[PDB]
C-alpha cells in the first residue's frame, strides 16, 4: 500500500493517512551541490524545470569572473572559458584497492589576444585531475573514503542592532555592513543624537562627511532628510562644506602621513567602496540587501558591490528606525517593514555546502596562478609567447590537493554501520576554518532558536563539549540556490487544504501564519473546530479562527533528524534521554546475522535504501546465475549485467563490511528492488540489534546501578558475536648503508619461531597468531661503516649482497590475536606507485570473531545504556510458567528517575507483536478499536508492526491489544491484562510472590568492548630518551600517576609508598634492575636510589652557570657523580 | 560436532565457488545439527555433493 | 643587595664570564627520521652561532685588526651569548624560518613546559594495570576481584 | 577455542559445540491443602528433548 | 635518598667551569653530513662527551667489556657505558669577557 520500494516486507502501521509527498532523496544535500559545481546536464535541466534562467555552474562562474587578464599597458589580453570533463580513469573498487584517488581530467579552452597585432590564439589546456564524488556522496583520496560536511556561516549583509543607554536610557540603533570581501563600513548613533560613520574600524566622523564626499549639496541633503531634525542637528556640527574638503579629510583620516591631492582621494575611495577589484559582496549579499531595502525586486543579478543608492537607503532606514517609524518605502521602491535584525535568526545563517567550499579553494588557486601569469606576462617578449608558457597549473592542483588533505572539513567517513555514514553526510558544523573557534562560542549560539522548526533538528547533538555547535539537517529540508534552507508547506486558501506543496525560507515563514499538521481535518478538506492552534512570529503560539490560516505543515515528523526518526514512542521520552538514545544508534556494531526489529518507525527502510550500502537492481530482469560472489541478471531487452559484492573488507573503524544475496535464480525482479543486503541489514531494512526477552526486576544485586544480567544462551547461540579486522603495515626503505629486504633468515632465531612463514618471508594465510609472533621478517644493515659509492656501485652492477643485518621484523602487538585472512604486497619494481624512498610495502589483515562477556556495553533505543555484569547459566535465569527462561534482566530503580518511560510502552507492544493478537469483532468493533486501521485487527505470531513518531499507537489501543493476545502451543496465556506475568525463581525453586513485567525489546551492542581496554604490565620496554616506561597499550606501557594521586597519597601520611612509586618504579636506572633481581631471588628490597629527573635538573642548572651542590647534615660537601 | 575440514579453504572468513552461502553461514547451520553417538573416540564423517 | 653580597660570601666576579659551559648532547638530541629531515634542537643552532663568532674573533685578534671592527665583533659575540642564555630578553628576538621563536636555555625551566613543573609532576609507573569495573555483590568489604 | 591448541594442520576449522540434548523442562505443583493431616504436593514435570 | 639535608645555590666562577668540563669545543659544525657520525672536537665529539656505543672507541681497539676506565691511545676515548653521554659537559673559552 503506502510502500513505494518494490518487494519490501509489509509492515502494518498505526497512522492517519498522510501522503502529500514521500521523503526526498536523503543524500541530495551532498549530491546536487557538486552537480552544480561541475555543471552536469542534470543540474542544468533541473534548474530549467525550477524556472530559473541562465544556467551557470561554479567553474563557469569563477572562470567568467577571472576573465579577462591584461597587463598595465593593455596591449595583450587573455581569457578562459568553457570547461569540460572526461571519463573517469578507473572504477571505485580498484581505486580503493590500488590506493589511487578517484579523479577525472579537466580541460579548458584558452585564448590569448593582442590588440596591437590584432591576433588571437586558442587551444585546449589540461588543468589537472579533479576529484569526483562517487554515487554515494563520498570522495576517495589515496584509498580512504573521505566526506566533506556542510558549514554554517553568518550571511553577508546589513544588520541593524539596537542598544539601550545605561544612563540616558535611550534607544540607540547601530548598523553594520559585513561584506563577503573588502573593508568594513558602518554607521553609528550616540546619545548625543549624532550620526557618524566608521570605515575599516577607524574613529568616528559624521556621515555628513560621506554625504559631502558624494558631491551632494546642502539643499539636496535637506530635501532628502527634511522629515527628520536629528539629521539636521547632526549636519549642523559639520566642520566645512565642499566636496574637496570631504575627500581630503577622508584621505587624511584613513591614511595619515600621505600626500593630499584633489584627484587622488576620489580614486581610492571609489576603489575601496564601488570597484569590483578590491571590495565585493556576493550574490547572496545583493539579494539580501535588495530584499531588505526593496529596491528593484525584479532586477536580475548584475553587480556585486555597493551603490550610492544603497548608502542613502540605509541612512534613511537608520534615521527612521531611530525615531520609531513603522513602515518605510525608499523612493521608487516598495513598502517593507522596519525592525531590528536578529543575529542568529535562521534567515541570516547561511549553509555553505561542499560546492561553495571547493569553489572557494579553486578561486584561491587561480588567484595565485593569475599573479604568476601577470608577473611573467611582461617579462617575456610579445612575439615569442604562447599561453602554454603563461599558465602554470601548480597552484591550482596544490590547493585542491591540500584542502582535502588537511582542512578541518574533510573528515574520514564513520563506517560503524550504514546509519553512521548517512548521518555523517548530512551533518551541519558551525566550527571550521573561517568560522568561530570553540572558545569564541557563547551561550547565545548554542541553544535552539524558534526558527529551527523544520530546518535543524533540535534533539540530535553530540553530548560532549561540542554541544550545540554541531547539528543535523531535518528530514524534509532542502537547500535553496543561495545557501538558505527551505522547508515544505501545504497551501491553505480559506479553510480548504490543497495538495500543492510550496517551499518556504525563514523570512516567508516569519511573515505568514502556519498551523500544526496534527490538527483535525475533515475528509472533504475543511477544518472542523473553529479555533485551531497556530504558530506565529517570535515563537508565539495561540488559538485562531480557521478563516485566516495561511499554511499547514506536511507531516508530524517534520522537525526531527533521520537518526531520531527511528526511535519508537519518541514523544514519551524526555529530551535529555532522547539525545542519548539518538546518539547511540550511531555507535552500534554489526553482528554476524542480523534481525529486523519487531517495532520500528518505518523510516529505517528509506534510511537503508538511501545509505547506499545495499545493492539495488538498476533495471528490471530475471536472475540467471546467483553465487556468493556475484549476481548476474539479464534485462528485458536481452542485455546482461553482473553485480560484484564485497566480502570481508575492512571498514574504517575495524568492523566487517559483508554483503549477501537475498534473491534466488529464476526470480523476477523489478528496477529499484533490493537484491543484496549489506551490513546491518536484513531484507532491506536497517537492523542493528536483536530481539531479547526482557524482565524488569532487581535481582540479588548483580544489576545494581545500571548493570545488565545476560543469559548464557546468548553466548551459546552466538546471538551477539561480531567480527573485527585489524590491519598491520610494514615497509622497507632504502637506507644509506644499503637496502632493507624482506627475508626469511632472521639473525639467530630458532626455527620453531620461524615455522609459519613461507620462503618469501610472509606468514602463510590462515595461521593463527598471538602476541610476540613474527608476521613479516625484515633486516636492516648494521652501522659498522658507511659504504662508499664505489663499492656499492660495483656490487650493484653484478647485483651482489653482503652479510650485515639486524632484525626489525613486524610482530603482533600486545593484545591482538586471530587468523590472517589477506595479504597485500606492493613493490616499486612492479610498476606500482609508491611513496618515495620505499621499495616494498606489506599489509596483513588479522580477523577475530569476538563474543559477548563482562565489561561489554549494551543499550536499548531509548538511551538506557548499561554494562554487562554477570552471564548466568541458562538454568539460573527466572523462567515463565511455560518454561522459557528470560534472556536478560533489567533494573527498575532507573526508570522513574530518568523519565524514559517510553521503553516500558515499547516493551509491552513487543509482546503484543511477538505472540500475535486477534481482537474480537462480535457485536461490532469495540470503542477503542474505532480509529484503529483494519490492517491491525488480526496478526500472525512475530509479525512486525510500525509506529511513527508523534503519531501511532495510543495508550487505549495498546491496553486493548494486551487483553486480546493469542495463547501459546499449550493453550495458555503467559501474561496478564496489566502486562505482567508470574515468573518462577530458577535459583531456588519457589515462585516469586508478585507478578513481574516481561516483554520483548530491541537491544544493540555498543562499540566499547572490554578486550581492547584490559591491559597489564610488570616490566617491559623503556623509553630511550626519558628512561620512563612507554605509553599507550600497543606499546606495552604503564599507567599515568597524576598529581591528584600524589596529593591523595600524601593525605594518608603514606611516605614509603609515594617515594617508591616515584623512584624505583619509574626512572631509577640502577634501582629497577636491583629490585627485579631481589624479588626474583627472594631477598629484601634494597633502598631506593636517586631519580634521573633530579640529575637532569642539576645538569640543566649547572649549564646556566649556577653552582648547585648537595650538602650533608653537618656541612661536609657531597657529590652525586657516582 | 567439534571440527570440520573443507576442501579448497583454509579459514572460516571466506567463501567457496558455486555455493550461495559462504563458510560462516555453513558453520552456523552445521552448529544446529543433531547427532547421536556412543563411541568414546573422535569419529569422522564425510559429505560431498556436486 | 650589597649587605647580602658582603655577608653571604661570594666573589662578584660571577657577574662576568670567561668560560661558557656546554650542556651534554643527550639533552639536545639530533634525530634523523626516515624522511631524510634531521630533527634538530635549537640549542645546537645557538651553540653554533656562538662558536662561529668566537672563532672569528680568535682569528681577528692575531691578524692585528683595526679597533673598530674588533669592537663591533666583541659586541656581536656578547649579544650572541645573551641570546644563548635567554632568547627574547632584549630587542628583536632571534627567530628561525617561519618566525619561530627559538628555545633558549632558560626556556628549559621557565614556563609550564619547563623542567621544574612539566616533567616533575606526573610519571609513568610499572607493576600497574587498568580495566573496566563491574559491581560484584558476593565480596566482603575488603576484597576486589581480579 | 579450547580445541585450537592442538596445533594440527592448517585446514582444520575449530567449531563450537552444544553437547546438551535437552530442550525444555518445566513443572507444576498441585497442593491438597484442606486443613487436616491430608496435605500433600503432586509434582508434574514436563520434559522435551531434541 | 641519602642525607641531602641542605641544598645550596651559588654563583659559579670561571675556575669552577674549567673544573667541570672535560675538554673544550672548537668546531662549530654539529655532525658529519655523509658519514652520519660526529666529528672530533665538534659539538658531539666523542673525546669530550664519551662513547656513542658502549665499550668501544672510534678506532675500536678496546671493543670488549673486559676493560673499564682506561683510555685508548690512538683516539683518546674513555671506555664506559654510553649512559655517560648524558652527564659529561663541554665548555667554550671566550676571547673577550662577557
Ligand atoms: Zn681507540
Amino acid at each position: 500500500s503506502n510502500n513505494s520500494v518494490p518487494g519490501a516486507p509489509n509492515r502494518v502501521s498505526f497512522a492517519k493517512l498522510r501522503e502529500p509527498l514521500e521523503v526526498p532523496g536523503l543524500l541530495d544535500v551532498q549530491t546536487d551541490s557538486f552537480e552544480w559545481l561541475i555543471g552536469s546536464p542534470r543540474w542544468r535541466e533541473s534548474a530549467a524545470e525550477r524556472g530559473d534562467v541562465n544556467p551557470v555552474g561554479g567553474l563557469e562562474e569563477v572562470l567568467y569572473e577571472l576573465s579577462p587578464i591584461e597587463d598595465f599597458s593593455g596591449s595583450m589580453s587573455l581569457s578562459f572559458s568553457d570547461p569540460r570533463f572526461d571519463d573517469v580513469k578507473a572504477p571505485v573498487d580498484e581505486c580503493k584497492d590500488k590506493d589511487m584517488t578517484y579523479a577525472a581530467p579537466l580541460f579548458v579552452t584558452a585564448e590569448f589576444i593582442n590588440n596591437n597585432t590584432g591576433e588571437i590564439k586558442s587551444q585546449t589546456v589540461f588543468m589537472g585531475d579533479f576529484p569526483m564524488m562517487t554515487e554515494k556522496g563520498t570522495f576517495i583520496i589515496n584509498g580512504t573514503e573521505r566526506v566533506v560536511v556542510s558549514q554554517l556561516v553568518r550571511s553577508p549583509g546589513v544588520y541593524f542592532d539596537e542598544t539601550i543607554d545605561k544612563s540616558t536610557d535611550k534607544t540607540l540603533h547601530s548598523v553594520k555592513v559585513i561584506p563577503s570581501r573588502g573593508a568594513w563600513l558602518e554607521f553609528d548613533v550616540d546619545k548625543r543624537d549624532t550620526v557618524g560613520v566608521r570605515i575599516d574600524r577607524k574613529r568616528r566622523q559624521p556621515v555628513t562627511v560621506l554625504l559631502k564626499a558624494l558631491g551632494w549639496t546642502s539643499e539636496q541633503i535637506v530635501e532628502r532628510f527634511g522629515f527628520s531634525e536629528i539629521m539636521r542637528s547632526t549636519l549642523e556640527k559639520d566642520n566645512t562644506v565642499g566636496t574637496d574638503e570631504a575627500l581630503l579629510d577622508i584621505y587624511r583620516k584613513l591614511r595619515p602621513g600621505e600626500p593630499p591631492t584633489k584627484e587622488s582621494a576620489q580614486t581610492l575611495l571609489e576603489n575601496l567602496f564601488f570597484k569590483e577589484k578590491r571590495y565585493d559582496l556576493a550574490r547572496v549579499g545583493r539579494y539580501k540587501v535588495n530584499k531588505k531595502l526593496g529596491l528593484h525586486v525584479g532586477e536580475p543579478i548584475t553587480s556585486s558591490t555597493l551603490t550610492e543608492e544603497d548608502v542613502v537607503a540605509t541612512i534613511e532606514y537608520l534615521v527612521r528606525l531611530h525615531e520609531g517609524q513603522t513602515t518605510m518605502t525608499v523612493p521608487g521602491g516598495v513598502e517593507v517593514p522596519v525592525e531590528t535584525d536578529d543575529i542568529d535568526h535562521f534567515g541570516n545563517r547561511r549553509l555553505r555546502t561542499v560546492g561553495e567550499l571547493i569553489q572557494n579553494q579553486i578561486r584561491v588557486g587561480m588567484s595565485r596562478m593569475e599573479r604568476v601569469v601577470r608577473e611573467r606576462m611582461t617579462t617575456q617578449d610579445v612575439e615569442a609567447i604562447t599561453p602554454q608558457t603563461l599558465i602554470n597549473i601548480r597552484p591550482v592542483v596544490a590547493a585542491i590537493k591540500e584542502f582535502f588533505g588537511t582542512s578541518q572539513l574533510s573528515q574520514f567517513m564513520d563506517q560503524n554501520n550504514p546509519l553512521s555514514g548517512l548521518t555523517h553526510k548530512r551533518r551541519l558544523s558551525a566550527l571550521g576554518p573561517g568560522g568561530l573557534s570553540r572558545e569564541r562560542a557563547g551561550l547565545e549560539v548554542r541553544d535552539v532558536h524558534p526558527s529551527h522548526y523544520g530546518r535543524m533538528c533540535p534533539i540530535e547533538t553530540p553530548e560532549g563539549p561540542n554541544i550545540g555547535l554541531i547539528g543535523s539537517l531535518s528530514v524534509y529540508a532542502r537547500v535553496n540556490p543561495f545557501g538558505f534552507i527551505e522547508t515544505p508547506y501545504r497551501k491553505v486558501v480559506d479553510g480548504v487544504v490543497s495538495d500543492e506543496i510550496v517551499y518556504l525560507t525563514a523570512d516567508e515563514e516569519d511573515r505568514h501564519v502556519v498551523a500544526q499538521a496534527n490538527s483535525p481535518i475533515d475528509a472533504d478538506g475543511r477544518f472542523v473546530e473553529p479555533r485551531v492552534l497556530v504558530r506565529r512570529k517570535a515563537g508565539e503560539v495561540e488559538y485562531v479562527p480557521s478563516s485566516e490560516v495561511d499554511y499547514m505543515d506536511v507531516s508530524p515528523r517534520q522537525m526531527v533528524s533521520v537518526a531520531t526518526a527511528m526511535i519508537p514512542f519518541l514523544e514519551h521520552d524526555d529530551a535529555n534521554r532522547a539525545l542519548m538514545g539518538a546518539n547511540m544508534q550511531r555507535q552500534a556494531v554489526p553482528l554476524v546475522r542480523s534481525e529486523a526489529p519487531l517495532v520500528g518507525t518505518g523510516m529505517e527502510l528509506r534510511a537503508a535504501i538511501d545509505a547506499g550500502d545495499v545493492v539495488v537492481a538498476e533495471e528490471s530482469g530475471v536472475i540467471e546465475e546467483v553465487s556468493a560472489d556475484y549476481i548476474t541478471v539479464m534485462h528485458d531487452n536481452g542485455t546482461r549485467r553482473t553485480y560484484r559484492m564485497r566480502k570481508f573488507a575492512r571498514s574504517n573503524h575495524g568492523t566487517c563490511a559483508n554483503q549477501c544475496p537475498i534473491v534466488d535464480a529464476g526470480d523476477r525482479v523489478e528496477a529499484g528492488q533490493v537484491i543484496a543486503d549489506g551490513p546491518c541489514t536484513d531484507d532491506g531494512e536497517m537492523a542493528l540489534g536483536k530481539n531479547l526477552l526482557v524482565a524488569i526486576m532487581p535481582w540479588e544485586g548483580h544489576n545494581y546501578e545500571d548493570a545488565i544480567i545476560l543469559s548464557n544462551r546468548l553466548v551459546e547461540e552466538d546471538v551477539l558475536t561480531s567480527i573485527h579486522i585489524e590491519e598491520h603495515e610494514i615497509d622497507a626503505r632504502d637506507t644509506k648503508l644499503g637496502a632493507e629486504e624482506i627475508t626469511r633468515d632472521i639473525p639467530n632465531i630458532s626455527d620453531e619461531v620461524l615455522a609459519d612463514l613461507d620462503e618469501r618471508g610472509i606468514v602463510r594465510i590462515g595461521a593463527e597468531v598471538r602476541d610476540g609472533d613474527i608476521l613479516v621478517g625484515k633486516v636492516t644493515p648494521k652501522g659498522e661503516t658507511e659504504l662508499t659509492p664505489e663499492e656499492r656501485l660495483l656490487r650493484a652492477i653484478f647485483g651482489e649482497k653482503a652479510r650485515e643485518v639486524r632484525d626489525t621484523s613486524l610482530k603482533v602487538p600486545h593484545g591482538e590475536s586471530g587468523k590472517v585472512i589477506g595479504i597485500r604486497v606492493f613493490s616499486r619494481e612492479d610498476e606500482d606507485e609508491l611513496p618515495a624512498g620505499v621499495n616494498e610495502l606489506v599489509r596483513v589483515y588479522v580477523a577475530q570473531k569476538r563474543k559477548i562477556s563482562d565489561g561489554d556495553k549494551l543499550a536499548g533505543r531509548h538511551g538506557n545504556k548499561g554494562v554487562i555484569g554477570k552471564i548466568l547459566p541458562v538454568e539460573d535465569m527466572p523462567f515463565l510458567a511455560d518454561g522459557t527462561p528470560v534472556d536478560i534482566i533489567l533494573n527498575t530503580h532507573g526508570v522513574p528517575r530518568r523519565m524514559n518511560i517510553g521503553q516500558i510502552l515499547e516493551t509491552h507492544l513487543g509482546w503484543c507483536a511477538h505472540s500475535g493478537w486477534k481482537v474480537d469483532a462480535a457485536k461490532g468493533v469495540p470503542d477503542w478499536a474505532a480509529r484503529l486501521p483494519d490492517e491491525l485487527l488480526e496478526a500472525q505470531p512475530n509479525a512486525i508492526v510500525s509506529t511513527p513518531v508523534f503519531d501511532g499507537a495510543q495508550e487505549a489501543e495498546l491496553q486493548g491489544l494486551l487483553s486480546c493476545t493469542l495463547p501459546n502451543r499449550d493453550g495458555d496465556v503467559l501474561v496478564d491484562a496489566d502486562g505482567k506475568a508470574m515468573l518462577f525463581d530458577g535459583r531456588s525453586g519457589e515462585p516469586f510472590p508478585y507478578p513481574v513485567t516481561v516483554g520483548y525489546m530491541y537491544i544493540m551492542k555498543l562499540h566499547h568492548l572490554v578486550d581492547d581496554k584490559i591491559h597489564a604490565r610488570s616490566t617491559g620496554p623503556y623509553s630511550m630518551i626519558t628512561q620512563q616506561p612507554l605509553g599507550g597499550k600497543a606499546q606495552f606501557g604503564g599507567q599515568r600517576f597524576g598529581e591528584m594521586e600524589c596529593w591523595a597519597m600524601q593525605a594518608y601520611g603514606a611516605a614509603y609508598t609515594l617515594q617508591e612509586l616515584l623512584t624505583i618504579k619509574s626512572d631509577d636506572t640502577v634501582g629497577r634492575v636491583k629490585v627485579y633481581e631481589a624479588i626474583v631471588k627472594g631477598e629484601n628490597i634494597p633502598e631506593p636510589g636517586i631519580p634521573e629527573s633530579f640529575k637532569v635538573l642539576l645538569k640543566e642548572l649547572q649549564s646556566l652557570c649556577l653552582n648547585v651542590e648537595v650538602l650533608s647534615s653537618d656541612g661536609a660537601a657531597i657529590e652525586l657523580r657516582e | 560436532v567439534t571440527s570440520i575440514r573443507i576442501d579448497g579453504v583454509l579459514h572460516e572468513f571466506t567463501t567457496v565457488p558455486g555455493v550461495k552461502e559462504d563458510v560462516t553461514e555453513i558453520i552456523l547451520n552445521l552448529k544446529s545439527l543433531v547427532v547421536s553417538s556412543e563411541e568414546d573416540e573422535p569419529v569422522t564423517m564425510y559429505l560431498r555433493k556436486q | 643587595v650589597v649587605a647580602a653580597f658582603q655577608q653571604s660570601g661570594n666573589s662578584p666576579m660571577g657577574m662576568v664570564l670567561d668560560a661558557v659551559p656546554v650542556i651534554p648532547p643527550e639533552l639536545r638530541p639530533m634525530v634523523q627520521l626516515d624522511g631524510g629531515r634531521f630533527a634538530t634542537s635549537d640549542l645546537n643552532d645557538l651553540y653554533r652561532r656562538v662558536i662561529n663568532r668566537n672563532n672569528r674573533l680568535k682569528r681577528l685578534i692575531d691578524l692585528g685588526a683595526p679597533e673598530i671592527i674588533v669592537n663591533n665583533e666583541k659586541r656581536m659575540l656578547q649579544e650572541s651569548v645573551d641570546a644563548l642564555f635567554d632568547n627574547g630578553r632584549r630587542g628583536r628576538p632571534v627567530t628561525g624560518p617561519g618566525n619561530r621563536p627559538l628555545k633558549s636555555l632558560s626556556d628549559l625551566l621557565k614556563g609550564k613546559q619547563g623542567r621544574f613543573r612539566q616533567n616533575l609532576l606526573g610519571k609513568r609507573v610499572d607493576y600497574s594495570g587498568r580495566s573496566v569495573i563491574v559491581v560484584g555483590p558476593q565480596l566482603k568489604l575488603h576484597q576486589c576481584g581480579l | 577455542v579450547q580445541n585450537r591448541a592442538s596445533g594440527a594442520e592448517i585446514g582444520r576449522i575449530p567449531v563450537d559445540s552444544i553437547y546438551s540434548p535437552v530442550l525444555k523442562v518445566t513443572y507444576k505443583v498441585d497442593a491438597t491443602r484442606v486443613e487436616q493431616r491430608t496435605d500433600f504436593d503432586k509434582l508434574i514435570l514436563d520434559v522435551e528433548t531434541k | 635518598v641519602n642525607f641531602f639535608d641542605e641544598l645550596r645555590i651559588g654563583l659559579a666562577t670561571a675556575e669552577d667551569i674549567r673544573q667541570w668540563s672535560y675538554g673544550e669545543v672548537k668546531k662549530p659544525e654539529t655532525i658529519n653530513y655523509r658519514t652520519l657520525k660526529p666529528e672530533k672536537d665538534g659539538l658531539f665529539c666523542e673525546k669530550i662527551f664519551g662513547p656513542t656505543r658502549d665499550w668501544e672507541c672510534y678506532c675500536g681497539k678496546y671493543k670488549r667489556v673486559r676493560f673499564k676506565g682506561i683510555i685508548c691511545e690512538r683516539c683518546g676515548v674513555e671506555v664506559t657505558r654510553a649512559k655517560v653521554r648524558r652527564e659529561r659537559m663541554g665548555h667554550i673559552e671566550l676571547a673577550a669577557p662577557v
